[PDB]
RNA sequence: CGAAAGCUAUUUAGGUAGCGCCUCGUGAAUUCAUCUCCGGGGGUAGAGCACUGUUUCGGCAAGGGGGUCACUUACCAACCCGAUGCAAACUGCGAAUACCGGAGAAUGUUAUCACGGGAGACACACGGCGGGUGCUAACGUCCGUCGUGAAGAGGGAAACAACCCAGACCGCCAGCUAAGGUCCCAAAGUCAUGGUUAAGUGGGAAACGAUGUGGGAAGGCCCAGACAGCCAGGAUGUUGGCUUAGAAGCAGCCAUCAUUUAAAGAAAGCGUAAUAGCUCACUGGUCGAGUCGGCCUGCGCGGAAGAUGUAACGGGGCUAAACCAU
RNA sequence: GGCGGUCUCCUCCUAAAGAGUAACGGAGGAGCACGAAGGUUGGCUAAUCCUGGUCGGACAUCAGGAGGUUAGUGCAAUGGCA
RNA sequence: ACCUCGAUGUCGGCUCAUCACAUCCUGGGGCUGAAGUAGGUCCCAAGGGUAUGGCUGUUCGCCAUUUAAAGUGGUACGCGAGCUGGGUUUAGAACGUCGUGAGACAGUUCGGUCCCUAUCUGCCGUGGGCGCUGGAGAACUGAGGGGGGCUGCUCCUAGUACG
């Protein structure tokens, strides 16, 4: 490994992505095969590119070190084997849908999803979510009401 | 087993042992490299 | 009182002669020795490379080998220059010792020199040091020089002329020591303090092998979780290219980048006809405080097979009754 | 022991910085030459290489310059010799 | 060139041995380029066993035929005060060879006397004496010592495992 000039790189980096970011998954690995991370980079792909991550980091010791910043609701995630999912533009958007969808595909666990923060809270698979741009629920909204 | 009197590890899984007053090498995998007289 | 086994010469070599060394007598100078100081020559030990040889690398480059009939050539190479070694018969340097001479004090039973009377001896041995020869083999051989035995008993080294300590005029049932020793055979510490070894090492032996073990100096990684386990992953361009019947991470050659990343070598090993298949490096998780491996050193381990009977401490026996220090 | 070799003289080493010092130890010479190759007097100074130069070359003779005895010595080796 | 030259008998066989282990067979193993049968190699093992003949003086070696195997060494190249006397060295003789010759040869060739009544140690046997604490007849105990320790083949397992 490397010394602290680059355990901290891992961490000013990170950070601001938390302090600069939108929404905030959750995920435990133990079988994360690579066909996994390839599958996940194109849905970061879809979902950008490279505006998504998801640096292992639960060392409590690192993607908690980005926390007493923001998001102090992981200290109770960071415990065990996690893989954290941070996000810059988008929508608060699927990236919580399809990481229900994906590990409910089999590919392994999703930590039951413990979840994390938009509010400042816990777990529940929400579509509440890229309706995002269905103000169009709000045009029919209008013609139906005037009408109707 | 080869007895010699250099005896030194072979593969990387052979091992190394002082058993009574003798040195050894013990081979997990490969039964050629266990070694006596060390 | 007290030698010699040497020199020289010898139809001489296990003989003999002169000298050397022994003894007896006589005579003679501060004669002789040790230390100190002063005055000398030296080319050994050592070192050095200008010289004489030898020698490596670099540079420079006369000259040699193929191609023409004097030119030409992906062959080898003296000198001088710079660097580095080697020498019994090399020296531009150079000791300690030794030797000659002068002076001076102390000590020494004239230890000195000469002359004369009598000799013996001219087979030496081992040990230390410097050497030649041999194999830096021989209880071998041959010089130098000192010691001892020879011609010297006594104590030590189990036993052992030649090693260590020490020079027996006679007596002593006194004492102190030397070497060497001190638990029993067996005289004297089951002594004191601090360490080491676990091998009967001590009490036979090398290259070399090895998580034995003690000590020292320094270094790397660590609760932003190290080292080891355990769960995971360990991927895409792509069998890289070349070369092969086949080289697909892995027979060889050249390259060794770039992706996707938490990390993952164009691969550290198993495997394959080649692929396939199993691991590693690396990273994520778990775990929860130390951990990794070089340097220097002490003592030990293997390596280690022999003939009548233990038979490689003299024995018993010893974990100190072994080793280091005071 | 025989067979071989050796047997006298000079020089170096072995030889341990005075002399001396052994081996069937390591290497080489001598058993002469010269009446000038002796005496004295006067005078003279080498090897090698660079440069230039007919025939001429790697090396004849000339010139200068380096060099400084690395040459010479009637014969071995040593020590000497301006 | 240290012992023996006021004698320390030499090759080979025979008889009798005895130790070592660097193990020939038999025993126990590891590895195997170990399928099996069977080998190879290293480790441990010295208990026992370990060939008759042809040729030659031989040892040896070659050859024949056996065998589980036909081990390597030490023991004055064990063993002549036990045997032999073929080899090698007495005087005879000849060949080739050298030499003028006498003669000579690790060249060859044919022929020739190996003695000793065992004092001591040792060793195999066998008695006498005394001891062992009154004398005596038996039967014992067993410290300790010695002896012995080899192996083939056929059948069954099974033409099974393996191939
Ligand atoms: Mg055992
Ligand atoms: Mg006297
Ligand atoms: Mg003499
Ligand atoms: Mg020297
Ligand atoms: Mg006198
Ligand atoms: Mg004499
Ligand atoms: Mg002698
Ligand atoms: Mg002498
Ligand atoms: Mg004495
Ligand atoms: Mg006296
Ligand atoms: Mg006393
Ligand atoms: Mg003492
Ligand atoms: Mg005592
Ligand atoms: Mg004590
Ligand atoms: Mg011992
Ligand atoms: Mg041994
Ligand atoms: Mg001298
Ligand atoms: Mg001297
Ligand atoms: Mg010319
Ligand atoms: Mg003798
Ligand atoms: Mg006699
Ligand atoms: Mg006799
Ligand atoms: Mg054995
Ligand atoms: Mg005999
Ligand atoms: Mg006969
Ligand atoms: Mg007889
Ligand atoms: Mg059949
Ligand atoms: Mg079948
Ligand atoms: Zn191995």
């Amino acid at each position: 490994m490397a010394l602290n000039l680059q355990d901290k790189q891992a961490i000013v980096a990170e950070v601001s992505e938390v302090a600069k970011g939108a929404l905030s998954a959750v995920v435990a690995d133990s079988r994360g095969v690579t066909v996994d991370k390839m599958t996940e980079l194109r849905k970061a792909g879809r979902e950008a590119g490279v505006y998504m991550r998801v640096v292992r980091n639960t060392l409590l010791r690192r993607a908690v070190e980005g926390t007493p910043f923001e998001c102090l609701k992981d200290a109770f995630v960071g415990p065990t084997l996690i893989a954290y999912s941070m996000e810059h533009p988008g929508a608060a958007a699927r990236l919580f849908k399809e990481f229900a969808k994906a590990n409910a595909k089999f590919e392994v666990k999703a930590a039951a999803f413990e979840g994390e923060l938009i509010p400042a809270s816990q777990i529940d698979r929400l579509a509440t979510l890229p309706t995002y741009e269905e103000a169009i629920a709000r045009l029919m909204a209008t013609m139906k009401e005037a009408s109707a | 087993m080869k007895v010699r009197a250099s005896v030194k590890k072979l593969c990387r899984n052979c091992k190394i042992v002082k058993r009574d007053g003798v040195i050894r090498v013990i081979c997990s995998a490969e039964p050629k490299h266990k070694q006596r007289q060390g």
